[PDB]
């Protein structure tokens, strides 16, 4: 059953190069082509180019010509995409996809799982974790919102749980946003019964593996 | 040729069992060199239709495609739960191959006003020279919502960022956080911090506010 398995996430500095792999299985690799398509965070899809495995012939997106190289190793059924002279706006999820040969219309019928490539000059940094404390200004008819602001970290990702995963209902952990500083921030909130506040403990568990930062923050009413 | 693919509408809401039609337009003639893909959050696209009207192997027969000149349509004859997703068209007529910007098909439900909460910056953070003020809009529908920050009644621009959850698996709502970032010195120059929320579930905008230092 056709599968395309891509390599893991990458963090790179501007001016560096990245090489992503796409290991194919479940079909005769040398009979097909591979295309690469990327998706910047929150954006749409952008075709990067095409390679035919049989003869190694390539077609590249004009906005990338000179900077992108696609290869295949027909002995291992693996495709590679190298992108050089990286810039911050090369930050994207990069996908490989299978192209069927000899069709009047080219189409991408199976896709890899994607590889995130983050391009940034930022140094690895763990987050500060600040309480979003419940008060009467986050109290709404017997319910109260509380949360954790997970600020100024790099690179992605962080994980957030509440009470070691025992609290899930009413949790919203928002997508991270990239600040003008080059560091990420995100918030996790939960709504709970307002009568529970004095009588129950709320802990947001923040883990930032890249910096080996782990934080459990108790959020207490004001 | 740099071919621009447009899609209309950019978003629509539907219920299970609905007939759903999505439209794509190419900026120039592309014959039938037009494909349709489905994408769900966190996942890779999946091919639905190729060459304008050919159903991809394994794709259910409720999906169909048609073409008229530069206008293309994807039809779902009776929407099923697994069909809520973003749909993209893609032209293979001229390099660079280009995609439309996507049409998100979300779950129709009754209007739900947001429950709004505001959080002052923490004492901890203020010690570090910065103040983050957070406004939470919880469990609203539809997605369209406007958050305006006001500081001593002055409308803020350029100093906030907001992000949104995917539609909730239990109640089909959205939630949204808006964060206003100020230096400590700027935060200390003003007294009233307010988040004003406009949403069609509210007959009037809702303002949540605090006085700094209370």
């Amino acid at each position: 059953q056709v599968q395309l398995v891509q390599s893991g996430a990458e963090v790179k500095r501007p001016g560096a190069s990245v090489k992503v792999s796409c290991k194919a299985s479940g079909y005769t690799f040398i009979s097909y082509g591979i295309s690469w398509v990327r998706q910047a965070p929150g954006q749409g899809l952008e075709w990067m180019g095409w390679i035919s495995a049989y003869n190694g012939n390539t077609n590249y997106a004009q906005n990338l010509q000179g900077r992108v190289t696609m290869t295949t190793d027909t002995s291992t059924s693996t495709a590679y995409m190298e992108l050089r002279s990286l810039r911050s706006d090369d930050t994207a999820v990069y996908y490989c996809a299978r192209v069927i040969p000899g069709t009047a219309v080219d189409y991408f019928d199976y896709w890899g799982q994607g590889t995130l490539v983050t391009v940034s000059s930022a140094s690895t940094k763990g987050p500060s974790v600040f309480p979003l404390a419940p008060s009467s200004k986050s109290t709404s008819g017997g319910t109260a919102a509380l949360g954790c602001l997970v600020k100024d970290y790099f690179p992605e990702p962080v994980t957030v749980s509440w009470n070691s995963g025992a609290l899930t209902s009413g949790v919203h952990t928002f997508p991270a946003v990239l600040q003008s500083s080059g560091l990420y921030s995100l918030s996790s909130v939960v709504t709970v019964p307002s009568s529970s506040l004095g009588t129950q403990t709320y802990i947001c568990n923040v883990n930032h593996k890249p910096s080996n930062t782990k934080v459990d923050k108790r959020v207490e009413p004001k | 040729d740099d071919i621009v693919m447009t899609q209309s509408p950019s978003s629509l809401s539907a219920s299970v069992g609905d007939r759903v039609t999505i439209s794509c337009r190419a900026s120039q003639s592309i014959s039938s060199y037009l494909n349709w893909y489905q994408q769900k959050p966190g996942k890779a696209p999946k091919l639905l239709i190729y060459a304008a009207s050919s159903l991809q192997s394994g794709v259910p027969s409720r999906f169909s495609g048609s073409a008229s000149g530069t206008d293309f349509t994807l039809t779902i004859s009776s929407l099923q739960p697994e069909d809520f997703a973003t749909y993209y068209c893609q032209q293979s007529y001229s390099a660079p191959f280009t995609f439309g910007p996507g049409t998100k098909v979300d779950i129709e439900r009754t209007v739900a006003a947001p429950s709004v909460f505001i959080f002052p910056p923490s004492d901890e953070q203020l010690k570090s020279g910065t103040a983050s003020v957070v406004c939470l809009l919880n469990n609203f529908y539809p997605r369209e919502a406007k958050v305006q920050w006001k500081v001593d009644n002055a409308l803020q621009s350029g100093n906030s960022q907001e992000s949104v959850t995917e539609q909730d698996s239990k109640d089909s709502t959205y939630s949204l956080s808006s964060t206003l970032t100020l230096s400590k010195a700027d935060y200390e120059k003003h007294k009233v911090y307010a988040c004003e929320v406009t949403h069609q579930g509210l007959s009037s905008p809702v303002t949540k506010s605090f006085n700094r230092g209370e």
